[PDB]
């Protein structure tokens, strides 16, 4: 993408590092930050032998599908809807994580003018 | 995989019969209505492999490729296998081109 | 049992590029003694082939009058 | 080399014509470009001096490597093709045929007495054939590979067993 | 450049008695000459002898040798998923917690 | 394959010749040489047994293709070395 | 044209070779007992294969050379020079000196690791 | 990629000759990879049987 | 073990007392009746050896040993009895008398519990062995070989007579029970340098060792069928047992002194391997095989480890019935061509199709595919040579490569391509010969179902 | 037509 | 059944109850049904016949008692009468040991199948017990060579002994 | 046999061959339809992607560049 | 064959040059031995170092599959010149520029990769998150240990 020509072609300085973002406080800037709700208990998960990459915060909506596939054999067209709510609860978690890369690019932005405006 | 590219060797080894083992495509031609069967099965496995929308092939292919170009990988390997795909439908309208297409460059007796 | 080959006073150039060969031999002054040996391959069922859109398309009237047929069926069976 | 002159400008022709081919692929494209290269060779057909007719030739074989075809067509039972030495492993020689068991001979009892005929007609004429090349023979051997006919009625040409029984092209 | 008249010749000879030998390769009309010696139930008879006898073998091998040894044959556990009764126990294991039921 | 005849075979190597336009069909036979009586050259007798091998389609050895002079000597190279014997 | 660059395993097209043409009296003299020489060889063996009454091997004795010359023939026409005992001691030595070093390195390495105990065996009770 | 081959392709029809290029070679010939290996690993170690070890 | 060496004794009698048409059928029908008792050998405690008396033990290394070798007897006899058909009566029956001797010294040399008895019988076999291949044997070169195999072994024989008279001197005894439980530790010094070169250097050039290996290509040629069954099979592993024995009282000196010995085997085989890729001589390129093969015992028992005295022990088992079977194969082509050259007649699958079936057995078993007791004993070596040190593996590997390939270069140069043209005297196999191929490859891939009791003492 | 297949005898 | 479920354990099954909702039917279930009567039925009755003749000879075979001798560490040096005895009970402990070894491998594997993608989590029990197991076996027997013995084992158990007499010196 | 061959001569087709060749060449083509009118998402995109620039700074947490 | 007939030493005279030609049904022009370095070869004639794959596919051989009459002097390495084995044939390409193209693209395209790993193609996304303590318990941590809090934050 665009990102990739700026932070190398151009000036990685105040480009996020995908490796050790974020580079900031959770709370810089957030008064109050929700801290994130998972649905799913752990024994769940376990008693589901969901994957472990699987395991994250739509977890729940995993557990419900896998559970219609079953019950609905063999009509393999069945739990379509069951499907989509878990895709577009990962969908929502994927923008999430793409907002957690924008603020990180933002407050880099932010640190280099913070520290022009005052070296000058 | 299995699927089409067993059925392309199939396709090809009904045409090496038909044709007296012969196997260069350069003296192949005019077969698209002289071998109807054979060329439609050519065709779907043609299509199948290029990742046709909705044939075998793209169920793979296709979430291959983009789950390839959303990765953190290696970009000089990214780019060289999206070469690759161009180059899959390359020579695969070679076969196509000169096997079936145009008229016969078969001897004689047929 | 003799297999009787068509007589070969039927293959000619003529109406075929093997002739369109000999007009660009002809100007230079050269002649194709060849050409009725290739004949039979411009003649017959062998003459006009599709092209490559055409091969792709083969069998797509069909399959696309099923598709309009199916959806017209699908379609009336949600609303009904 | 043991060719001659004629023998490689005809030799370098049908090479470089079969070569021409596999570039041009289509019948009648190849048609045109097959005339234009004939009216090459016609150009220097009646070349007189020795020394530029060689010439000619040397320069042709330079040109025709550099323009060769990387993979040209090779007919499929062809040196090189893809069929070539295909059937050899059921190419099996007649002299098996004499350690049969009798209960597998008595299985064609028409064709074995065929072959016995054949057998005869070769201890037969052994003798004539040995004498036949040894008096048409110069001493010191003979200077070339090639035979001579059979020169009566009777004789066989010399050295035909295995010309005449050789194993079928497609023996199975 | 053609054949000289020995070559010819030779060639003549060597024809004929090639195609001679050819010849006699033909079969006789009696040779060789041998010593002494409906889709469903052909189909019936190779699902009993090669489905029915085997699964019958395999069966028995397996239910009175392989599985009173230990861990000789392993299966996964079932997955639970919450809502499911066990067989077992009859214990209901209970419903995942309510969701904010969002849809788009 | 069609196993070939001895006819079979002739009748090819006839019809191909008739489609040679430095041939006089008419004059034409089995037996025509084809410098002395058909009246071509060298380089026309490579054309035709290189016609020949498009027919048939197998090679013909350039030591064996000069020495093939006559229609005649085409078929029975050919049945020869395709095992026909009729 | 670039020219042909032989090599040892790219050899030189025959029609590309200038000793192919301009032929001389004296090649064709050449090429002539050549000749001479493959037609005497093949009329002795036509003579032996072709006679009815030989069951057997043609025992040849160009093969029989051949394996004599690469087996027995060889310590009779050797002699120890400069390049034969420069080439036994690389080939014969050199290697054998080579992978001392290199296992003798390695497994003193590990020997000390393994006396210190910075080499992990926790599983290895296989050897 | 199948428009790109479809020109190509059609390219072949045109009665023009044009000479080999490198880049064709190349690929006809699979990156030589096989004419120089499958010569010349055979040949050092064949050699290397017969010469040193064996002789 | 009189149960053993009584019968084969009285197998002399029976070969002298027989009919002069029977002598064949008499001998090779009784020392297969021997075979079979063989089995009662396998009585094997997981602690205690089978020790019978106070000169004769058996334990798992010796037991397959022995009914390898009692095996070995009727199949030499099956071989040989085709090629000595014009010989005299009485010289038949000579020759007779020198496999059952070889046997009788071999069956008592694998159970011998005390080591100068041991070593009496190990130097015993040559007598007979010598007699083989000079008397028996078919070219001039005959007399060279017996030469070259007579003074390799007595050159490193001698030396361990000294040895093993000094150990008795200090230790008291030579037994072996005793000699497991009163061992002491070599400390170095250079006497003790060559007591352990002494100790070895015998049965390194039995195996033989890379370098030492010169007079083994030379009687593995010369030497008659039979004589070539049982140097390749049994008297190879004279060596490889002896070592395995012996090497119980030379440690820890073997830490240090295995060095130039692994690197000699090591490197050793690559180069008998890829002898064997340019080899003309059939025979020839079998004996070089068992080289190549031979130097994986000799890295297994050099570095002393359980899992690879396990595979020394699989790998000469299996090499034993292999390297017999190759040798007989390329007999019953010799029979019909009367030479050893491996061009000179090609394509034979297309003239004796069920003996080409053999060869591929043969020549898989021989590149060691899984899961024959070949690939059992190879892989288990080359599991503890990894172990040993890590590159190794690259010089394991390279010989896996290479073996292939002379493997399949035999199998597809005499059995594939055309038949040779002039040679007519291709007769279908006997009865005789196809039995005798079977008799190997059957037992071979048998054991592939029980490994376990040919895995030796450390299983 | 049907021709004669030589082969080596199988009956051994 | 047959083994002990003490030294081969296995957690209780939970198979969860048939919830269909589809109103197909499930071709597991008739499948299953005749498996039971084409196979399992005729199977078991075979079986039973068998069993009908076992009972009518029922016989008896023992496992070997081995009565403890003096160790090694016992006996005088080079009196091979006592030596005998404690290294052959050396070698009959040592083969069992490899065995309790195999045990506890073969619990650790039915473990990871068992628990499927969980198996990372519910087996760490199973992953401590064969990391002692593979512990204490690997000091007992490990680099003795292929000439191991009583003899052998007790020097590596006194040359680890001096070094764990050593690393307390220092504390 | 059931068909013979033909000298120079487009060759002899039976009826069945045809027919079954356009039927399964009619069939991929209804399948890809059917397809494409029911999952066009699996070949276009099946969610939005948000243009990160469209974003407020309340929304990301980027406080004023004062403070 | 007699001992007349076998390979000899290093020809030293005319006369034994023309003795050897004529053991190995050579011409006395053609025939040269190898060097006489000591190595071996004796007498052996020199041929030239081509393949059989090299010959006429076309001429009556008496051994088809290898290319040889009987009776013609083989090659020293004539079981290393078999069609199975190595093959000299001239090639369209020349050697020296066959060896560079093909080096040429395995250094190139290794050249790329390197730069491609320094210079990863990636999305522009935060990293993943998982719940309880990055999956804490169940990736094999310490349940004896209280784990270093992680927290994932709404936005
Ligand atoms: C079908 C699927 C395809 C599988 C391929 C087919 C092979 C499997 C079929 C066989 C199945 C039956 C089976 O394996 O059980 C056999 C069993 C192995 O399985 P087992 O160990 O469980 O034994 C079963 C019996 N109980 C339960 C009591 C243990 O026994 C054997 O393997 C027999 C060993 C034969 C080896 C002896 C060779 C003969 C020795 C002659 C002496 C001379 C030889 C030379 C001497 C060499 C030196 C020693
Ligand atoms: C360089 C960097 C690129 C990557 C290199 C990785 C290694 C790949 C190269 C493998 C070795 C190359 C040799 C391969 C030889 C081969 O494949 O056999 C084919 C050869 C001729 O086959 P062909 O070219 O198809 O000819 C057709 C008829 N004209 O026919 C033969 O000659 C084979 C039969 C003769 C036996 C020769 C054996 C040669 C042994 C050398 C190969 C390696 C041996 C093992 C060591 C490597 C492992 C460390
Ligand atoms: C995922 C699968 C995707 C499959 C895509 C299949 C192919 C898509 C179309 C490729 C291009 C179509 O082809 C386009 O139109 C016509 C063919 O109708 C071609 O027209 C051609 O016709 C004749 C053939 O008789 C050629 O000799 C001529 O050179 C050219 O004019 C154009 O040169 C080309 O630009
Ligand atoms: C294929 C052939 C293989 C050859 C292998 C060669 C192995 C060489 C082993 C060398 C080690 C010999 O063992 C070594 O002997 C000397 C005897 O002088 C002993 O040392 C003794 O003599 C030396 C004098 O040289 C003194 O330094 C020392 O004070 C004394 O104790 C060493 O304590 C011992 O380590
Ligand atoms: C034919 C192929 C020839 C290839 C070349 C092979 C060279 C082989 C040299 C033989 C080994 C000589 O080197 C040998 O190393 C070992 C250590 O590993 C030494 O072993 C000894 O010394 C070490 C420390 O040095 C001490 O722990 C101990 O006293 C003892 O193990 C020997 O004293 C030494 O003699
Ligand atoms: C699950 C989806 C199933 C979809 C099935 C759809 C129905 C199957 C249709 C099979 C078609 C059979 O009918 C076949 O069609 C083709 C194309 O028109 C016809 O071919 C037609 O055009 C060609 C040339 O343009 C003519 O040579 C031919 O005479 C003419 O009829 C065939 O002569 C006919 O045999
Ligand atoms: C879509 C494909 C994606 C991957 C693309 C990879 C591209 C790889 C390019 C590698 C090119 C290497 O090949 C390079 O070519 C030139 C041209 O012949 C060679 O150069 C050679 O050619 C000519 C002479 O004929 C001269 O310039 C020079 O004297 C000679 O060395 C180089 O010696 C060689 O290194
Ligand atoms: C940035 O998002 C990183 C992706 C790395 C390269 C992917 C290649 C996509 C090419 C887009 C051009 C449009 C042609 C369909």
């Amino acid at each position: 993408g665009a990102h990739l020509a700026r932070r190398y072609l151009g000036d990685a300085s105040v480009e996020p590092d995908p490796l050790r973002m974020p580079t900031f406080p959770p709370d810089y800037g957030f008064p109050e930050r929700k801290e994130r709700e998972m649905v799913a208990t752990q024994q769940e998960m376990n008693d589901a032998q969901l994957v472990l990459q699987q395991r994250d915060y739509c977890a729940h909506y995993l557990i419900r599908f896998l559970k219609c596939k079953r019950d609905s054999f063999p009509n393999f067209l069945a739990c379509k809807h069951e499907r989509h709510d878990w895709d577009y609860c990962e969908h929502l978690d994927y923008v999430k994580r793409m907002k957690e890369f924008e603020r990180e690019r933002r407050l880099l932005q932010r640190k280099k003018r913070r520290e022009q405006r005052e070296a000058d | 995989h299995a699927f089409f590219k067993a059925m392309l060797f199939m396709c090809s080894g009904s045409i090496i019969h038909s044709l007296n083992d012969e196997q260069d495509i350069r003296k192949m031609g005019g077969l698209f209505k002289a071998m109807p069967f054979t060329t439609t099965a050519l065709i779907v496995g043609s299509l199948a492999l290029t990742g046709m929308p909705f044939l075998t092939g793209f169920y793979s292919k296709d979430l291959i490729i983009e789950a390839a170009n959303t990765s953190y990988t290696n970009a000089w390997a990214l780019l060289m296998t999206l070469i690759a795909t161009s180059f899959t439908a390359i020579y695969s309208t070679r076969i196509i081109f000169f096997a079936l297409l145009g008229q016969p460059r078969f001897p004689t007796l047929v | 049992s003799k297999m009787e080959l068509p007589d070969y006073k039927q293959w000619k150039i003529e109406g075929t590029p093997l002739e369109t060969v000999q007009e660009k031999l002809a100007a230079r002054g050269l002649r194709d003694p060849w050409g009725r040996n290739e004949a039979w391959r411009y003649m017959g069922g062998f003459a006009n082939n599709v092209s490559f859109v055409g091969a792709l398309l083969k069998g797509f009237k069909w399959g696309f009058a099923a598709f309009v047929v199916a959806i017209g069926a699908e379609y009336y069976l949600e609303s009904q | 080399a043991y060719l001659t002159h004629q023998q490689k400008v005809l030799r370098l022709y049908k090479r470089a014509l079969r070569h021409l081919e596999s570039w041009c692929i289509h019948r009648d494209k190849y048609r045109y470009f097959a005339c234009l290269l004939r009216a090459r060779f016609d150009e220097h057909k009646n070349e007189k001096d020795m020394v530029k007719a060689t010439q000619l030739l040397r320069e042709a074989e330079e040109e025709f490597w550099h323009g060769q075809h990387p993979q040209p067509y090779i007919f499929p039972e062809s040196p090189g093709g893809t069929s070539y030495e295909r059937y050899e492993c059921y190419k099996v020689p007649e002299w098996c045929l004499d350690d049969w068991h009798p209960s597998e001979k008595a299985m064609y009892p028409d064709y074995f007495a065929k072959r016995e005929q054949w057998k005869k007609l070769r201890r037969e004429s052994w003798e004539r054939e040995v004498k036949q090349l040894q008096e048409e023979t110069p001493v010191g051997g003979p200077r070339t590979e090639a035979l001579p006919p059979a020169r009566k009625q009777g004789d066989l040409p010399p050295l035909w067993w295995h010309i005449v029984t050789r194993p079928r092209e497609r023996p199975m | 450049s053609g054949y000289t008249p020995e070559e010819k010749l030779r060639l003549q000879q060597l024809r004929e008695l090639r195609r001679r030998w050819l010849k006699d390769q033909e079969l006789s009309p009696r040779e060789p000459v041998l010593p002494p010696q409906y889709k469903t139930y052909r189909h019936s008879i190779f699902a009993f002898t090669h489905v029915l006898i085997p699964v019958w073998i395999i069966h028995y091998y397996l239910k009175y040798h392989v599985t009173t040894k230990p861990y000789t044959i392993v299966e996964k556990k079932p997955r639970i998923f919450p809502g499911d009764t066990i067989l077992e126990t009859g214990e209901v294991i209970p419903p995942m917690k309510e969701f904010p039921d969002q849809h788009h | 394959a069609p196993p070939l005849t001895l006819e079979g075979i002739k009748d090819r190597v006839l019809y191909v010749l008739k489609l040679y336009d430095k041939i006089d069909p008419e004059k034409l036979s089995v037996n025509s040489h084809f410098m002395k009586d058909l009246g071509l050259d060298s380089l026309d007798q490579v054309e035709i047994i290189m016609a020949m091998e498009d027919e048939f389609g197998f090679e013909i050895p350039d030591i064996d293709a000069e020495k093939l002079m006559c229609p005649q000597e085409i078929v029975d190279y050919i049945a020869d070395k395709k095992d026909v014997y009729e | 044209f670039p020219k042909y660059e032989a090599s040892r395993l790219s050899s030189l097209p025959t029609t590309l070779d200038p000793a192919e043409y301009d032929i001389s009296s004296e090649t064709r003299k050449a090429q002539a007992e050549r000749l001479a020489i493959r037609s005497r060889l093949k009329r002795e063996y036509q003579l032996q294969y072709y006679d009815p009454s030989r069951r057997g091997v043609i025992e040849d004795p160009a093969l029989v050379r051949w394996t004599y010359a690469r087996s027995a023939n060889i310590y009779p026409n050797f002699r120890p020079n400069t390049k034969t005992s420069l080439l036994g001691a690389l080939f014969g030595i050199g290697p054998l000196v080579f992978w001392y070093y290199v296992f003798k390195t390695d497994r003193d390495r590990k020997e000390k690791l393994i006396q210190e105990g910075k080499l992990d065996r926790t599983f290895n009770i296989s050897y | 990629g199948f428009i790109l081959a479809l020109e190509i392709s059609n390219m072949t029809k045109n009665l023009k000759y044009h000479y080999p290029s490198n880049a064709f070679k190349f690929s006809t010939l699979l990156g030589y990879f096989p004419t120089i290996m499958h010569r010349l690993a055979p040949y050092m170690n064949l050699s290397m049987s017969q010469k040193s070890a064996s002789s | 073990m009189l149960k053993y060496i009584i019968p084969t004794i009285m197998l002399m009698p029976l070969t002298w007392l027989s009919k002069n048409n029977m002598i064949w059928v008499n001998s090779t029908a009784h020392s297969l009746l021997i075979s079979f008792t063989s089995l009662l050998l396998m009585n094997q405690f997981g602690d205690n050896s089978l020790n019978f008396s106070l000169l004769f033990f058996s334990d798992s290394l010796s037991t397959p040993l022995l009914i390898l070798t009692m095996w070995l007897l009727p199949l030499m006899l099956m071989a040989s009895q085709h090629h000595l058909s014009k010989e005299n009566l009485t010289r038949k029956k000579l020759f007779i008398t020198m496999l059952i001797s070889l046997q009788l010294f071999l069956i008592m040399t694998f159970t011998a519990m005390e080591l100068i008895l041991f070593y009496i019988l190990f130097e015993a076999t040559l007598v007979p062995t010598l007699i083989i291949i000079t008397r028996w044997g078919n070219q001039t070169e005959r007399l060279n070989a017996g030469l070259y195999f007579l003074f390799y072994t007595l050159a490193g024989s001698l030396p361990l007579l000294v040895a093993l008279i000094y150990i008795q001197n200090t230790v008291g005894s030579l037994n072996f029970l005793m000699l497991q439980y009163w061992v002491q530790p070599v400390h170095n010094s250079w006497s003790n340098v060559f007591m352990w070169l002494a100790c070895m250097m015998a049965f390194m050039v039995k195996m033989p060792l890379y370098g030492l290996h010169l007079w083994l290509p030379k009687a593995h040629v010369e030497a008659p069928i039979a004589g070539s069954m049982v140097l390749a099979a049994v008297l190879l592993k004279l060596g490889g047992y002896g070592m395995l024995r012996i090497t119980l009282i030379l440690n820890p000196m073997t830490d240090f002194m295995a060095y130039p010995f692994i690197m000699l085997s090591l490197w050793g085989m690559i180069m008998t391997s890829s002898i064997c890729l340019r080899q003309t001589d059939l025979k020839s390129l079998i004996a070089y095989s068992s080289v190549s093969h031979m130097a994986l015992v000799i890295v297994a028992i050099l570095i002393q480890t359980p899992w690879s005295y396990m595979g020394a022990t699989a790998l000469m088992i299996a090499h034993g019935l292999t390297s017999s079977m190759l040798f007989c194969l390329a007999n019953s082509n010799y029979e019909r061509i009367h030479s050893r050259t491996m061009i000179l007649a090609r394509g034979l699958q297309t003239l004796l199709p069920l003996m080409a079936t053999w060869w591929l057995l043969a020549s898989l078993t021989n590149l060691a595919l899984p899961p024959t007791i070949n690939l059992i004993g190879e892989l288990f070596v080359v599991m503890s040579t990894f172990s040993w040190s890590n590159i190794t593996i690259i010089l394991m590997g390279v010989n896996m490569v290479i073996t292939a390939l002379y493997s399949l270069y035999m199998l597809i140069m005499t059995q594939r391509g055309k038949y040779t043209y002039h040679i007519n005297n291709i007769s279908p196999s006997f009865t005789r010969e196809n039995a005798l191929m079977s008799l190997h490859i059957l037992p071979l891939l048998l054991l592939t179902l029980n490994p376990k009791i040919i895995l030796g003492p450390l299983y | 037509k049907r021709l004669f297949i030589i082969k080596p005898s199988g009956f051994y | 059944d047959s083994w002990d479920k003490d030294v081969y354990p296995e957690p209780p099954r939970r198979t969860p109850a048939p919830s269909p909702q589809t109103s197909l039917p499930n071709p597991i279930t008739y499948l299953t049904k005749a498996f039971d009567l084409l196979v399992d039925r005729p199977v078991t009755l075979v079986r039973e016949f068998i069993e009908r003749q076992h009972a009518k000879n029922k016989y008896y075979y023992y496992h070997r008692e081995f009565r403890r001798v003096p160790d090694i560490t016992e006996c005088q040096e080079k009196d091979v009468l006592c030596m005998f005895e404690a290294e052959m009970q050396w070698r009959r402990d040592y083969k069992v040991d490899q065995e309790i070894v195999n045990i506890i491998q073969e619990r650790l594997k039915a473990c990871q199948q068992r628990e499927g993608e969980s198996h990372r989590q519910n087996c760490a029990k199973e992953l401590e017990q064969f990391t002692q197991v593979v512990k204490a076996y690997q000091d007992r027997y490990h680099d003795l060579g292929a000439h191991y013995s009583a003899r052998k084992c007790l020097a590596k158990q006194k040359q680890r002994m001096l070094a764990e007499r050593k690393a307390a010196k220092e504390a | 046999a059931h068909i013979e061959p033909r000298y120079r001569q487009f060759p002899q087709l039976t009826r069945s061959q045809v027919i079954q060749a356009e039927f399964f060449s009619a069939t991929m083509w209804f399948w890809i339809l059917w397809r494409f009118w029911h999952d066009s998402d699996a070949v276009l995109g099946h969610f939005p992607y948000p243009d990160p620039s469209q974003w407020t700074d309340e929304e990301l947490g980027i406080p004023p560049d004062d403070e | 064959i007699t001992k007349d007939m076998l390979p000899g030493p290093y020809p030293k005279t005319p006369e034994e040059r023309a003795a050897a030609a004529k053991k190995y049904n050579m011409r006395v022009e053609d025939y040269e031995p190898y060097p006489d370095d000591g190595t071996g070869y004796g007498d052996y004639p020199k041929l030239p170092d081509r393949s059989q794959q090299e010959r006429d596919p076309w001429y009556d051989w008496d051994h088809p599959d290898l290319r040889l009459n009987w009776g013609e002097p083989m090659h020293w390495d004539l079981d290393m010149y078999i069609r199975n084995r190595v093959d000299t044939s001239p090639t369209p390409v020349n050697w020296n520029l066959m060896c560079k193209h093909l080096f040429g693209f395995v250094a190139f395209m290794l050249f790329m990769f390197w730069v491609g790993e320094t210079y990863p193609a990636y999305q522009p996304v935060g990293p993943k998150q998982y719940p309880y303590n990055n999956l804490y318990l169940e990736r094999g941590g310490d349940p004896n240990k209280e784990p270093e809090p992680v927290v994932h934050y709404e936005i």
